[PDB]
């Protein structure tokens, strides 16, 4: 269901990658793999990346402005029962990653690892 | 699992 050492989890294929990149890179490198930036919008996938690696690694969340929504890839809002593992930033802080079962808003020019996410 | 993977060069 999954190309060779993507990991089959859920739904879906999940890949993961020790580039140094910013939140653009990362969603354009993700996208150059016909993926997207993750979505982590459950407990169990928190979980389930939690258990798997305990890197600094970018997630698809990002808002336009410090003043607006926190927005996934898909264009969805992140969900109520997923704030309590969104912590709080500053300004200018519009991008986030997930570390040890948290998110924690970034600076988007700052680079990190990355992981990736598509359809078995 | 992700973390440690050591790969050969080409
Ligand atoms: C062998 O590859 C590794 C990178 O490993 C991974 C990664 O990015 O962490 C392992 C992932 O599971 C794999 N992901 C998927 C979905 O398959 C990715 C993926 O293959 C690539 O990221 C796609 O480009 O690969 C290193 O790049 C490693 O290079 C060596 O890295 C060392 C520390 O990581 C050190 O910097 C060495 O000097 C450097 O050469 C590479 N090994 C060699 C010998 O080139």
């Amino acid at each position: 269901p999954c190309d060779t050492n993507w990991r089959y989890y859920g739904d879906s294929c999940y890949g993961f990658f020790r580039h140094n990149l910013t939140w653009e890179e990362s969603k354009q490198y993700c996208t150059d793999m016909n993926a997207t930036l993750l979505k982590i919008d459950n407990r169990n996938i928190v979980e389930y990346i939690k258990a798997r690696t305990h890197l600094i690694r970018w997630v698809g969340l990002s808002r336009q402005k410090s003043n607006e929504v926190w927005k996934w890839e898909d264009g969805s809002v992140i969900s109520e029962n997923m704030f309590e593992f969104l912590e709080d930033g500053k300004g200018n802080m519009n991008c986030a990653y997930f570390h040890n079962g948290k998110m924690h808003p970034t600076f988007c020019e700052n680079k990190h690892y990355l992981m990736c996410e598509r359809k078995a | 699992a992700e973390d440690d993977v050591v790969t050969p060069g080409c």
